[PDB]
């Protein structure tokens, strides 16, 4: 059985989760308590609920997942919320006080002090799987939690199971948007184990996000509420493949075979097509090759960033719904045949496609409307060297004064690790500037 | 007597397969259940090329269905044809194959082909006489490529003198849907070369063509190519199946169809294909059939044959049909077209004709071709092996399962000196 | 005439025989209260071979139930099969046996069978022409291994000429569920072999194998296992009790499965065993049943016949079958796997066929093997002894009940020795 | 009949005793007063009351078991309470002062005095028995009666009957926690009848059992009455073979024959896995594999220990209600092949189950809940040394200076009777050292 586990740490990775483990709840029929209504006669594990929900006796779903905080706020949030009882109560595990925006804190202070408790949960739910496909580490780059004890586990979780995928769904710094000012702290530091221990990160940041919703969209106002519906779209595409029927099924393994040319170019940027509004979704053309189109757009990334700057390596096309292939293969070869879309010269078989039959839920009180289609770009670009220029001037600026050093080495690191994860960034940067580039003759 | 075992490997060659034994299952009147509901005697005299009689009249294929992932089983059982496989032959392990042709093919393949070899010698154990063997499988998956010549270069080790036959689909640079498809293709093309009989060579956008061209379908799905694709794999065998004027088996093809060893890439046809509406337009005859299996837009391979001399052809014909016709247009075609065809050979083509159209018209037809025209393929494919290759991109996904690059070079080599096989054989007199 | 009296001994015994009288009061028609409802006299010609016929036509099984623990005999008692056994024959103690050999064998049994050696003679004096006996038992338990080797040593001072065989459940690592049953084993397999004339060795791991793979069963009992074990015991006397074409006592087994004496540790099979649903599919042949007989996975025994050879086997046919296919198949074995028999003795196969099969389906087959490969089993156990014999673990509760050491020792020289018995004829041309 | 004898000593013992006597009650289906409800027209030795219970005539039933203090205090809270015509009168023995904390008057000078009449009613239950069983003395090491007359009692009792198991369940002194402060001079002095009288000497100690309610259970705030409800269901499946049906019955003596390497080796410790609050009791598996993995918990332990440190020798599978045992032999198999868990290297064939079908009672107001299948594992261990190191570094730091001496000599014994219960303790944790060790050639 494909089963997989979500870890949701830190505020954002909680509040995320909230909105990921909403979703499934409408995707296999279950509702907030848990429970299948009695119109499902059918095949449980046959509809895959069985890779996100282990089922309890007597008709019982609940997730394989751990809502981890060092911080109790968070998670009270979910009890009481509504999500009260549909999660077991064991898997939401709070600290006392949280690593408060501080690496040093959640990776060595306050992180360890939880981490075998944490792990102790990973195994309770790692001996009840069959087939484990991989873990879906959920945080933020830029808190405390999010950064510090992820970093943490990841050691951990590399050393206990090593063959598995390992999947993270971080948020990165916005180039204006900022809310902590060492935000650029915690996130050289959260460098080092995002390329050694995940086996692909991926990164979104706040303000490609409110693009999409005031512009494809047409929401004045966004939260994170509105937000992370959206990203969990994202999400639930990528890991339907498993879960349900559909031609040119996906693993999980499947991506990163198809996505990652190298060790440590597993950097790739989501999109999704139709984010139409309900006004707007008439006035529809909504077909295959429209939406193929559409996640090629420059607006429509989940990045601050803009493909024309750099080049695409890889891209892979994730369907949903009521879709004929050759309809997609009349809409790659479009994509092939434009000179604005750089692939690399080293590619030469542009991407994969991948069909599946389940089309999505409207999310009730979403933002989303009802489109037949759907689909996620993962698509590694030579773009996001971009998001990483404009976050290492924002460290080396406050690292040349040696500002809020005095925080962090009373906590338990070191003056020298700044400086080893500047390295390791520096590093990444220069493989983007060499991948980027063909080799002749 | 003279029996064929069905190695249907991947998820690929399971739908073919699907599609295949509901027309096989149509050909000699077998219901869903498994029970018979034929009312000609000749849907049962060679039913046992296919099927093993069970207990009280049921019908049980000799197929083996091999995956490294559950899902193509399960859709297969719960479909409307699970009733007729033995439940023993639904075998697949857990993990998933990664399309990934080191892990199909070493790690996860190697597992599990005791396994599967256990259930080769329950069939291969149980016939009278047997003829042959066949994969449906991919170039360009994890278990069709990986586990299928895993379990090819485990058979020759056994069944050393059987006619064993591929068909298996081939990438097209047009249409693409994976990255490593010329990794994974590269390294069972070298499997293929030295363990196989014959090699029906199918591709993608050369079923789309037939869809849209000819068929003047709409929205092509997989399961509507490999509809056609099984319409060509029981024409291979018909006479082997059905009474005919001449006969031809799978060994009667592979005798006059290879000149020299290693050059066994079989290029199909079928015929006729028209719309529905288009049908009480088109007189159906042997001429009409003729010139739709040498026309290029009704070739199952994704080439034209206008780039290359057809080595040999074969033309197996089922029907209620002349023998002058048959004898005149496969004349006059190789007089006309003369410098299309290599001249040291003389007759290029060979005749079948069976007796029994399929189940909806009178005279069918089936080329099955042995073009010069095939090196098209291998071409495009090592042009894209070899752009990855020397970046060395996506190598630690295989070189952490076993291999390393010295099976890749080799293999480059073999699929680049074959290349040079067909340009002999095609130029210099 | 040739009657079998019936001593199922221990808790283990008890459960067996408790499903044994259910099926073979099926194969004669018996009423769960004991009078006839058949149809066919074929069921009565011979029931006397297990059944005495009491006043009013009912029929009362010649079995002894032992126990040393009322709890055994009261569940029997209030089942559906209480009914049928006579009152008299309820042996049982009240003080338990402790899973204890000692205990069993030297103070509490000896206590004991001199109220059942008097039952014993009830049965004895009452029969026409006794043939055999027979316990049923395990070797691993209190009164499986130690009251049944005294009842067993008793015997052959009164009836020193019947042929007395045991189904005794033997030990496997795999699945322990008693520390000290090395201790309890390897002091029973010592009397054994100076006293039983043939020994139907069974194990655990090979009924879950059987239930796991073969018959598809999901959650087996010992409730399950016993049911398969049972359908064995009815197989082995079956052409005592049904006519023939071949016939086959228990002596006739005997003579020719037995090459020296002292080696006479066979190993069940039985076949056809298939799931439900998985039964249309199969069709059901000699062919079919012979490879059933001969596969590792169908062995009652937790060996694989594969690390030696088999001395001798015999096969027991049930039903209207042929006389050829039988002669044939069990040819065309014996000849493909000419390693895999000791060959020092032609025809290593003895052939039997009933005409009577099984009440739910044709042709049913019974293989019993004299194989090399047992020395596996006498081997997993003297490792397990001579590791905690070493530390004199557990031993004041068996010094304390009569024994001493010097019982212990030579206990396990008996068993070495004939692992050196296996050994020699397996190789040594 | 197998018939055996429960016999309650000093406070702890009365009040485990009350515990234990409660469940019976339901086990069997007996109402408080002694009766059987108007529902049984079945079999009643059948159930089996009638190893516990002498049926006295017009359906009414009457322990087998004494309730001994020598203070007055204890058992008058057994009558009344509710358990006032539970009990023969007969069988509620009490003297006038307790021991007081004081092994020399619970062993010489108050012990005497009622010892004989204690022996006496032992003879009016030994007289009524078919096919008796053994004895079940409860106690406390550390208490004046729990040790002093319970050394007292086992003498005597191997004198009259010899023959019989005589199991104990003592309550072992916890390591930080204790409340008389000679709780050491207590417990070497009970060394002495524990290892050589007794067959089975159980050990428990409170901060074991506090870990489980907290952690397991969620029980805030434990008493007494909160852990002996525990002690019950161990002791309660313990002999739940000699009295209900199952599969793989298990004696009082199969234990000792399949537990009991050699003479003094004889001090099991217990465990029971599935201690879950309601709440927690959905977000089960609770399958016959998670439940024995449960019993090999170093946190699940009935004493403050880790077996983590030292090697077990046999284990002892006691398992309750719906149960398949293919289940088990596959969660040993998992069991061996485990390397955290060290068994001995002469035990080679690991353990001894041992099933049984009657499931538990729920104890109304207890602390459990509803659970189908529940494990009992009795193990020795070479682990339970380190709990007798804890112990006479406690009685070698107060004899060093002669402290509480003259309190005892002063009672009716020597000075030197402490060298040699010392010297006696000091030869069972020198036995354990040299049975954990394997031999080499
Ligand atoms: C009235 C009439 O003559 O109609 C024909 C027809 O119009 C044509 C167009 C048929 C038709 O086929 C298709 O349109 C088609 C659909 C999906 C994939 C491939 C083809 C036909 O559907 C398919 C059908 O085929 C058969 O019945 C054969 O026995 C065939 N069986 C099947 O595959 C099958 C399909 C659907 C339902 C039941 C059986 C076969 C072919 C080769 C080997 C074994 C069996 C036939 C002759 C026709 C129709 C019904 C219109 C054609 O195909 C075949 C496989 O015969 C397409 O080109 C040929 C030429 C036929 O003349
Ligand atoms: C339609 C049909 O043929 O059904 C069969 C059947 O499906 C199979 C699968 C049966 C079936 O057995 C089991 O499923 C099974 C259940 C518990 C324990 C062991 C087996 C069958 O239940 C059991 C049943 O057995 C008999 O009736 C024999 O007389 C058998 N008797 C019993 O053990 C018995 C069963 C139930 C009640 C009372 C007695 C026997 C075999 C050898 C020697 C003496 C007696 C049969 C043939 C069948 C069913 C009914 C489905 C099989 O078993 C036996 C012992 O025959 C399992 O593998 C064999 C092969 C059979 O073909
Ligand atoms: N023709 C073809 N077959 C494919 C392709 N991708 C995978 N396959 C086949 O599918 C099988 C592998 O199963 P896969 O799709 O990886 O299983 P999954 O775990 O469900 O993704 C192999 O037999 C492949 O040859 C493709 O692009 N074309
Ligand atoms: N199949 C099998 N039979 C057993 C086993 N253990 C004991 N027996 C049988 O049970 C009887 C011996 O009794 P035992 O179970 O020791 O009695 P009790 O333990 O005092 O009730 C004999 O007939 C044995 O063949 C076992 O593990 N498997």
């Amino acid at each position: 059985m494909r089963e997989c586990i979500s870890i949701h740490v830190g505020q954002a990775g909680v509040q995320i989760g909230n909105a990921c483990w909403e979703l499934y709840c409408l995707e296999h029929g279950i509702q907030p308590d848990g429970q299948m209504p009695s119109d499902k006669t059918i095949g449980g594990g046959d509809d895959s609920f069985n890779t996100f929900f282990s089922e309890t006796g007597a008709g019982k779903h609940v997730p394989r997942a751990v809502f981890v905080d060092l911080e109790p706020t968070v998670i009270d949030e979910v009890r009481t919320g509504t999500y009260r009882q549909l999660f077991h109560p064991e898997q939401l595990i709070t600290g006392k006080e949280d690593a408060a925006n501080n690496y040093a804190r959640g990776h060595y202070t306050i992180g360890k002090e939880i981490i075998d408790l944490v792990l102790d949960r990973i195994r309770k739910l790692a001996d009840q799987c069959t087939g484990l496909q991989g873990f879906l580490v959920f945080h933020s780059f830029g808190g405390g939690t999010g950064s510090g004890f992820t970093s943490l586990l990841m050691e951990r979780l590399s050393v206990d199971y090593g063959k598995k995928s390992k999947l993270e769904f971080s948020i990165y710094p916005a180039p204006q948007v900022s809310t902590a000012v060492v935000e650029p702290y915690n996130s050289i530091l959260t460098t080092h184990t995002t390329l050694e221990h995940s086996d692909c990160a991926f990164m979104v940041d706040n303000e490609a996000i409110y693009d999409i919703c005031r512009r494809n969209l047409d929401i004045e106002r966004p939260t994170y509420t509105n937000l992370n519906r959206l990203i969990s779209q994202i999400v639930s595409s990528i890991t339907a493949s498993l879960r349900f029927d559909g031609a040119l099924n996906v693993d999980l393994t499947e991506f990163q075979t198809n996505l990652v040319p190298y060790p440590r170019i597993h950097f790739p940027l989501a999109t999704y097509a139709p984010v139409i509004s309900a006004e707007k979704a008439y006035h529809e053309q909504l077909s295959v090759a429209e939406i193929t189109n559409a996640c090629f757009e420059p607006a429509n990334q989940m990045v601050k960033c803009d493909p024309r700057h750099g080049k695409y390596m890889a891209c892979c096309l994730l369907y949903r719904g009521d879709v004929v292939p050759k309809d997609v293969n009349a809409a790659i070869a479009t994509i092939k045949t434009k000179r604005s879309i750089q692939f690399v010269d080293w590619c030469p078989t542009g991407f994969k496609v991948g069909i599946n039959y389940q089309p999505p839920t409207v999310v009730p009180g979403g933002d989303l409307a009802k489109v037949q289609r759907a689909v996620c770009m993962l698509s590694n670009t030579t773009a996001i060297a971009e998001a990483w220029a404009r976050l290492d001037h924002k460290f080396d600026l406050m690292y040349a004064k040696r500002a809020f050093v005095h925080w962090y080495v009373g906590e338990g690191m070191e003056e020298g690790e700044f400086s080893e994860a500047r390295e390791d960034m520096a590093a990444l940067e220069k493989d983007y500037e060499e991948v980027g580039v063909d080799s002749v003759e | 007597m003279r029996e064929i075992v069905h190695i249907q490997a991947g998820q690929c060659g399971n739908q073919i397969g699907a599609k295949f034994w509901e027309v096989i299952s149509d050909e000699h009147g077998i219901d869903p259940t498994g029970s018979y509901h034929g009312d000609s005697d000749l849907q049962l005299e060679r039913i046992n090329v296919y099927y093993n009689e069970a207990t009280g009249n049921k019908y049980v294929p000799r197929a083996i269905l091999v995956d490294l992932e559950p899902g193509t089983m399960d859709s297969v059982r719960s479909g409307p044809f699970g009733q007729i496989f033995r439940p023993d032959n639904f075998v697949f392990g857990q993990s998933g194959a990664g399309n990934n042709w080191a892990k199909g093919h070493y790690t996860e393949g190697a597992e599990l082909v005791d396994s599967v070899l256990d259930v080769v010698r329950k069939e291969s154990e149980s016939c009278d006489c047997l003829q042959g063997f066949q994969l449906t499988h991919s170039l360009g998956g994890g278990t069709g490529s990986g586990m299928g010549t895993l379990l090819i270069s485990k058979i020759r080790e056994e069944y050393p003198d059987r006619i064993m036959n591929t068909f298996s689909v081939m990438p097209s640079p047009k249409v693409s849907d994976t990255v490593v498809e010329p990794y994974n293709a590269t390294l069972s093309v070298h499997q293929l070369v030295e363990n196989t009989d014959e090699t029906y060579c199918i591709d993608n956008e050369a079923l789309y063509d037939i869809c849209f061209r000819t068929l003047k379908l709409t929205t092509p799905t997989y399961g509507d190519l490999n509809h056609l694709v099984s319409a060509t794999m029981s024409g291979v065998t018909t006479c082997l199946r059905f009474p005919g004027q001449l006969n031809a088996d799978l060994r009667k093809l592979a005798v006059n169809m290879v000149p020299f060893p290693r050059l066994h890439f079989f290029m199909p046809g079928f015929a006729p294909l028209t719309s529905r509406g288009s049908q009480q337009y088109r007189a159906l005859t042997v001429p009409e059939l003729t010139q739709q299996m040498f026309d290029s837009k009704n070739m199952m391979a994704a080439c034209d044959p206008r780039h290359g001399r057809y080595l040999t052809v074969a033309a197996i014909f089922r029907g209620r049909m002349s023998m002058k016709e048959v004898d005149e247009q496969m004349l006059n075609v190789q007089n006309k077209n003369s410098s299309y065809f290599v001249e040291w050979i003389p007759n290029n083509v060979k005749t079948a004709v069976c007796d029994i159209p399929p189940r909806g018209l009178k005279m069918s037809a089936t080329f099955i071709g042995n073009s010069t025209a095939i090196q098209e393929l291998f071409k495009r494919i090592s042009e894209q092996f070899t752009a990855m290759f020397r970046r060395k991109a996506f190598l630690h996904w295989y070189t952490g399962e076993g291999m390393d690059e010295m099976e890749f070079t080799e293999a480059e080599s073999n699929m680049n000196d074959l290349v040079s096989e067909y340009q002999q054989y095609q130029d210099a007199t």
